[PDB]
C-alpha cells in the first residue's frame, strides 16, 4: 500500500488544529483623528460582538494594567 | 384465576392489532403532531370546527375524520389515498373533506412523496433505551366478570442495533444471518465447505482442506503461507473476533479508501458504519504513549 | 448565566492531542457519544 | 371486512384501541449498550369499574340534590375516569 | 482560613486563578505529546515492536489443549492451529497501519470542530457566538 | 430483494426525490413553533438575505413580512424590558435571539427596493422603528425615566445599528418632514450624542434624505436644526 | 492623510450617565471641562 | 457550493441572468473595497 | 474553582428561603 | 393554480469549511468563489460578462 | 420524555533478561551452535 | 471541609 512507516516524520495530529472556541471575533476599530481633532467620532463600531466600553474592559484589566 | 385472564387479555390484544410492515415518514416540522391530541396549528387552519358555529361541524366529527384519513394513509404509506375514496367512506359535507385532506397533505402528514433511497440516516439525542408506548386497553376484549384488577401487559416487542435498522424496520432476529457466501478452490473448481485456507501473500486465492492437505497449491507457496478461515461463522453485533479484524485490516490494506469492498471484504455481515468505527476506536498506540509519559 | 458560562468553557477540553492520540475519546463506553454518532452522515458527504 | 375504495380491512372499532397513554423510557443493563427496545404496553386502571359518561354531568345539575354518600360515589366515578385518562 | 480565602489584587493572573479561571486565558493547554523527544522515543518502542514481530517464524502453530476432544488421528486439521499466528497478523498489521488511523482520526476531528458553533447547543445558543454569526451575515 | 424493483417505480420525478423543495421547509418550519426548526429556518433566511436577497423578496413571496413581524414584536416588550436584569430565562433569550435575527433579515431585504417599498407600507414597522429610536434618545439625553443596565448594553448595542440601518432606507419614502416630526428630534440627540462613525455617517444621510422637497417659507423640519447641531 | 489610520489602543470612551446627580457632585465640571477643551480645539484647528 | 430545489413564477434563464447580475455587482464591491 | 461550588449552593438556598 | 410557477435549480450559496467569522480569509475564499462561479455560469449561458479579474 | 485494552498477548513476546526461557519455537537455535 | 465552613459562616452572617 502506500500508507507510509509509523516511524516516518511528521507523527503529530493536532499541529495547526484550530477550535472555533478561539476564532479572533469582531470588536471595535478605535480610529484615531489627529491630535486637536476631540469633536471626532473615534470607534467604528458595526458588525461588533461586544459594544466600546466592554472592549474598553477588557483592554484595561488585561494590558492597561500589565505594568 | 386472574393470571388465565391476564394471559387470554394479552392473546386477543395481539391478535386484533395491526402489525406494521412499512416505514411510515414525515417532514421535521410535522413532530407536533399527536394522533390521540389535537394541536393550535390545527384549531387555527380549522376554525369552523371549534367556534361553535353549526351543529354538523363539532370538533368530535372533525377529530373522527382526521383519525379515519391518518389510519388509512399509515396502513398503506405506498398509495396516494385520494380525497373520492375518503368522501365515499366519511359523512361529511365535501368542502368539510377536501379542507381537511388539504391540511393534513400539506404538512406533509399524508401523501409525503420522498425516495428514502437517497439520504442517510441519522441518531437524535434521545437513543439507547427502552421505549414502552403506553396504550388504552381496547374494549370488547376486557373479560367478563359476573377488588382491583390493574394491568400492565406487554404485547409485542422489537429490538434494534442501530438507527438504520430502525428506520429500515428490521429486527435482530431475521436480520441475524440472513443470507450467506459462497467461496471456491482456487485450484479446483468445488466450493470450499466450512472453512478455507486464505493466502496471505496472494490475498485473493483461497483453497479447500483437502487441497491444502495434500499440496494442491502452486510449487512457490510453502503451507505456512496460508492461514485457516471459517465461514459461516457469524458474530453477535458489536463482537468482533480475531479473523474478522485480521480480515478488515487485510482490506484496509488492498483497498485503502473503498469501505463498500472492505466491509465486503469482512464477511458483509457488518456494515461499513461498524468497521469505520472499529477501526477508529483501537488502542494501537496507547501502551507506549502510557510507557513513555 | 455561570451555569451556561461553565458549560462553554468546558466545550473544547477533548482537543489538545492527548484526547486525540489516545483511544478514550474514541470508546463507545463514554455515555456522552456525540464524537462517533457523527460518522454516519459524514460518509455519506464524502468528506470524512 | 375489506374494503374496496382505499383497499384496506375494517375490523369493529371495539377491538381496537382509542388513544395513546404517553410514553415510558428507561436504560439498557450495560453502558455503550446502544440498543432499542420498542415495544406497545396496554394499561387498565381499574379493571372491574366500567366507565360512563359522569365525567361531562356539569356540577350544577347533580348538586343540591343528593345524599353526602352519592355525592362522594359521583365524585369517585369522575376522578376515577379522570386519572384513567392518564398513564 | 479565618479571614477572606481569596484576597484579590491587581495582577489579573492571581486575581483570575484564585476565581479558578486560570487555563481559561491561554489558546490551547499544555500537553506530553507535543516535544519531539517523546515523539523519538515512541517511535523507537513502536519499531523495536515490530522488529520482534516480524522475527518470528512463519509456522507457528499452537497446541491448544482442548484438541484432546478433537480425536485428531495424525490426518485431520486441528481446527486452533492458526490462533497465535493471527494474533500476530493482527498486532503486527495493526502497527504498521498506524499513520493511516490517524490520518482518519484528525479529518474526522477537524471536521467535527469546524461545526461546533452549528452543532452544539450551549455553544450555538451563547450571546457572542450569535451575534458573530449575525456579524458575518451584515449585507 | 426489494419492491422498488418494479416498472412502475422507473418513472418517478427529480423534483420530489427530496421531500420538500427548501423555501417550502423553510415557511413550514417558521409555522410549526418548534424552536429548533425556527432557529433552523432563521439561519437559512439570513444566508438567503445575504447571498441571494433576489430569491426571498417581499414582492415575489407576500406574507412573508407578516412571519417576521410576529418575530419583531415581542421584541419591542422586551426591549422595553431591558433596563433591568431580565433575560434570567434560556426562553427569553432564545426570544431575543430570534427577534435580533429577524431584524437583521429584515434589513437585508430591506436593502433592495421592492422589498423597502414593501416595508414602508406597513405601521407596524414604523412604529417599531420609532419606539427603538425614542429609547436611544432617551439613552443618549441621559434621562432618569429608562436607564439601561449595562450587562444588557451588548444586545442593545447591535439593535440600534440595525435599526438605523433600516431608518436610512425608509428615509427616502417619508421625504418632506413636517415641523414636529419624532424622526428627525431622534436623531439629531443621537447624532449630538454617539461617538461611532458608522452611526454618524448613517444619521447624516437619514437627514439629508428627510430634507428632499421642503419649501424654505413654509414650516418644515428644519426648523429643529438648532445652531448646536449645525456648528457640529 | 484620508483615513482615521485604526489603532490598537483605546482612543476615547463613554462617561457614565446613570450615576445618582445627587451623591456624584463633580460631573457637572468635568463635563463643562471636556466641553472647553472641544471649544480650544476647534479654535486652534480652524 | 450549494444548491436548493425550489420553485418560483420566474424560469431558469431569469433566475440565471439575476444570478449573474448580484454576482457582477457583489464582485466589484468586494474589489473596490481592497 | 471548588470554593465556587459551595458559594453557588448557598446563593441557591439563599433563593429558597423567603424572609432571606 | 392561479399562479403558474416551474421547478428552479437554485443558485449555488458560498459555504466554507471553516467559518473564521472575519472579513479577511471569508474576502480572501469569497473572490475566488465569485470569480469561479461567474466562471461557471458565463460556461453555462449564452452571454459574456466585463470587470472579470 | 470501563477502559477496554489492547490485548497484551503475552504468549508471543520473549523473555527479555534471561531468553533461555522461552518456548522451543520462539528461542534461536544459534546460541547453541545449532544453526547449520 | 473548611470551605463549607466559611460559606455557611458567611452565609449565617449576611442572614443575621
Ligand atoms: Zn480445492
Amino acid at each position: 500500500s502506500n500508507i507510509p512507516d509509523p516511524t516516518l516524520p511528521p507523527t503529530e495530529m493536532m499541529t495547526r488544529f484550530l477550535h472555533p472556541n478561539w476564532y479572533a471575533l469582531p470588536t471595535t476599530v478605535w480610529l484615531k483623528y489627529g491630535n486637536y481633532n476631540s469633536w471626532a467620532p473615534s470607534f467604528n463600531e458595526n458588525g461588533t460582538v461586544v459594544d466600546s466600553t466592554t472592549r474598553g474592559l477588557i483592554w484595561l484589566e488585561r494590558i492597561g494594567y500589565m505594568d | 384465576n386472574y393470571e388465565q385472564e391476564a394471559q387470554k387479555l394479552e392473546e386477543k390484544a395481539l391478535r386484533f392489532l395491526a402489525k406494521q410492515t412499512h416505514p411510515v415518514i414525515i417532514p421535521s416540522f410535522a413532530s407536533w403532531f399527536d394522533i390521540s391530541k389535537i394541536h393550535e396549528i390545527e384549531k387555527r387552519s380549522n376554525p369552523d370546527f371549534f367556534n361553535d358555529s353549526s351543529r354538523f361541524k363539532t370538533p368530535k366529527a372533525y377529530k373522527d375524520t382526521r383519525n379515519f384519513i391518518i389510519n388509512t394513509y399509515r396502513l398503506s404509506p405506498y398509495e396516494y389515498l385520494t380525497i373520492t375514496a375518503v368522501r365515499r367512506n366519511v359523512a361529511m359535507d365535501v368542502a368539510s373533506i377536501v379542507k381537511i385532506h388539504a391540511f393534513l397533505e400539506k404538512w406533509g402528514l399524508i401523501n409525503y412523496q420522498i425516495d428514502p433511497r437517497t439520504k442517510p440516516s441519522l441518531i437524535g439525542p434521545s437513543f439507547t433505551g427502552h421505549f414502552q408506548v403506553v396504550l388504552d386497553t381496547p374494549q370488547g376484549l376486557k373479560p367478563f366478570l359476573p377488588k382491583e384488577f390493574p394491568v400492565n401487559l406487554t404485547i409485542k416487542k422489537n429490538v434494534y442495533d442501530s438507527a438504520q435498522d430502525f428506520n429500515a424496520l428490521q429486527d435482530e432476529s431475521r436480520n441475524s444471518r440472513q443470507i450467506h457466501k459462497v467461496y471456491i478452490c482456487h485450484t479446483c473448481g468445488n466450493e470450499s465447505i466450512n472453512v478455507r485456507y486464505h493466502n496471505l501473500r496472494a490475498r485473493d486465492t483461497n483453497l479447500c482442506s483437502r487441497c491444502f492437505q495434500e499440496g494442491h497449491f502452486g510449487a512457490n507457496f510453502q503451507s505456512s503461507d496460508f492461514i485457516r478461515l471459517e465461514n459461516n461463522g457469524n458474530s453477535v453485533k458489536k463482537n468482533w473476533s480475531d479473523q474478522e479484524m485480521l480480515l478488515l485490516l487485510e482490506g484496509i490494506e488492498m483497498y485503502e479508501d473503498q469501505w463498500e469492498k472492505i466491509a465486503d471484504h469482512v464477511g458483509g455481515h457488518k456494515r461499513v458504519e461498524d468497521c469505520i468505527e472499529k477501526f477508529l476506536s483501537l488502542p494501537i498506540e496507547d501502551n507506549y504513549i502510557r510507557e513513555v509519559v | 448565566s455561570s451555569k451556561q458560562n461553565e458549560l462553554v468553557l468546558q466545550g473544547d477540553q477533548y482537543f489538545n492531542e492527548d484526547a486525540a492520540r489516545t483511544s478514550d475519546i474514541y470508546s463507545n463506553n463514554n455515555n456522552d457519544r456525540s464524537l462517533m454518532g457523527n460518522i454516519s452522515l459524514l460518509y455519506s458527504q464524502g468528506r470524512l | 371486512l375489506r374494503d374496496a375504495y382505499t383497499n384496506i380491512l375494517h375490523i369493529p372499532e371495539s377491538t381496537q384501541s382509542t388513544t395513546v397513554l404517553g410514553w415510558r423510557r428507561s436504560k439498557n443493563d450495560s453502558p455503550s449498550d446502544t440498543s432499542i427496545v420498542y415495544e406497545t404496553v396496554i394499561h387498565d386502571n381499574d379493571l372491574n369499574k366500567p366507565k360512563t359518561g359522569l365525567s361531562e354531568i356539569p356540577k350544577e345539575i347533580y348538586e343540591d340534590v343528593v345524599d353526602e354518600d352519592v355525592l362522594r360515589a359521583i365524585t369517585e366515578q369522575q376522578n376515577f375516569e379522570k386519572c384513567n385518562e392518564y398513564i | 482560613s479565618e479571614k477572606k480565602p481569596i484576597k484579590i489584587s491587581a495582577d489579573f493572573n492571581a486575581k483570575a486563578k484564585s476565581l479558578g479561571l486560570e487555563s481559561k486565558f491561554s489558546n490551547a493547554t499544555k500537553t506530553a505529546l507535543g516535544d519531539p523527544d517523546t515523539e523519538i522515543r515512541i517511535s523507537a518502542r513502536i519499531s523495536n515492536r515490530i522488529n520482534e514481530l516480524e522475527r518470528l517464524p512463519a509456522n507457528l502453530g499452537t497446541y491448544s489443549l482442548d484438541d484432546c476432544l478433537e480425536f485428531i488421528t495424525k490426518d485431520d486439521l486441528s481446527s486452533r492451529m492458526d490462533t497465535f499466528k493471527i494474533k500476530a497478523l493482527v498486532e503486527l498489521k495493526s502497527l504498521k497501519l498506524l499513520t493511516k488511523q490517524k490520518s482518519i482520526r484528525q479529518k474526522l476531528i477537524n471536521n467535527v470542530a469546524s461545526q461546533a458553533h452549528h452543532n452544539i447547543p450551549y455553544l450555538r445558543d451563547s450571546p457572542f457566538t450569535a451575534a458573530a454569526q449575525r456579524s458575518v451575515q451584515i449585507r | 430483494y426489494s419492491l422498488a424493483n418494479f416498472n412502475v417505480f422507473q418513472s418517478l420525478p427529480k423534483e420530489t426525490a427530496r421531500g420538500v423543495d427548501d423555501l417550502t421547509r423553510m415557511e413550514m418550519a417558521l409555522l410549526s413553533g418548534i424552536p429548533e426548526e425556527i432557529k433552523w429556518s432563521l439561519k437559512k433566511y439570513l444566508t438567503y438575505s445575504n447571498k441571494a436577497p433576489y430569491m426571498i423578496s417581499l414582492r415575489t413571496l407576500p406574507d412573508l413580512l407578516p412571519l417576521f413581524k410576529t418575530f419583531i414584536l415581542p421584541l419591542e416588550r422586551i426591549v422595553e424590558g431591558l433596563n433591568k436584569s431580565s433575560i434570567c430565562d434560556s426562553k427569553a433569550m432564545d426570544s431575543l435571539q430570534m427577534g435580533l435575527n429577524a431584524l437583521l433579515i429584515l434589513r437585508n431585504l430591506a436593502q433592495d427596493t421592492d422589498s423597502v417599498q414593501i416595508l414602508v407600507k406597513d405601521r407596524e414597522i414604523k412604529s417599531f422603528i420609532l419606539f427603538i429610536l425614542k429609547k436611544f434618545q432617551c439613552v443618549a439625553t441621559g434621562d432618569n425615566k429608562w436607564q439601561l443596565y449595562e450587562g444588557n448594553a451588548t444586545f442593545f448595542n447591535e439593535l440600534t445599528h440595525y435599526t438605523l440601518d433600516l431608518m436610512e432606507a425608509i428615509s427616502s419614502y417619508i421625504a418632506p418632514a413636517m415641523k414636529d416630526d419624532h424622526y428627525f428630534q431622534t436623531l439629531v440627540s443621537i447624532l449630538n450624542y454617539t461617538k461611532d462613525r458608522y452611526m454618524v455617517i448613517s444619521i447624516l444621510r437619514s437627514l439629508s434624505r428627510l430634507l428632499v422637497r421642503s419649501k424654505a417659507n413654509e414650516e418644515s423640519a428644519a426648523d429643529n436644526l438648532d445652531h448646536k447641531t449645525l456648528s457640529l | 492623510q484620508t483615513n482615521p489610520v485604526p489603532v490598537t489602543y483605546p482612543t476615547d470612551a463613554y462617561i457614565p450617565t446613570y450615576l445618582p446627580d445627587d451623591k456624584v457632585s463633580n460631573l457637572a465640571d468635568l463635563k463643562k471641562l471636556i466641553e472647553m477643551d472641544s471649544r480650544l480645539d476647534l479654535y486652534l484647528t480652524r | 457550493a450549494v444548491f436548493d430545489l425550489m420553485t418560483s413564477p420566474f424560469t431558469q434563464e431569469e433566475v440565471l441572468i439575476k444570478e449573474i447580475d448580484f454576482l457582477k455587482n457583489k464582485l466589484l464591491d468586494l474589489q473596490s473595497l481592497q | 474553582s471548588k470554593l465556587m461550588e459551595c458559594v453557588n449552593d448557598a446563593v441557591q438556598t439563599l433563593l429558597q428561603g423567603d424572609d432571606k | 393554480s392561479s399562479t403558474p410557477l416551474n421547478w428552479v435549480q437554485g443558485p449555488a450559496i458560498f459555504h466554507m469549511l471553516t467559518s473564521p467569522y472575519t472579513q479577511d480569509e471569508i474576502i480572501n475564499h469569497e473572490m475566488n468563489f465569485l470569480k469561479g462561479r461567474l466562471l461557471e455560469l458565463q460556461e453555462i449561458t449564452g452571454k459574456k460578462i466585463t470587470g472579470v479579474n | 420524555n470501563v477502559k477496554k485494552e489492547f490485548p497484551v498477548n503475552l504468549t508471543i513476546k520473549k523473555n527479555v533478561y534471561d531468553s533461555a526461557q522461552d518456548f522451543n519455537a520462539l528461542q534461536d537455535e544459534s546460541r547453541n551452535s545449532r544453526q547449520i
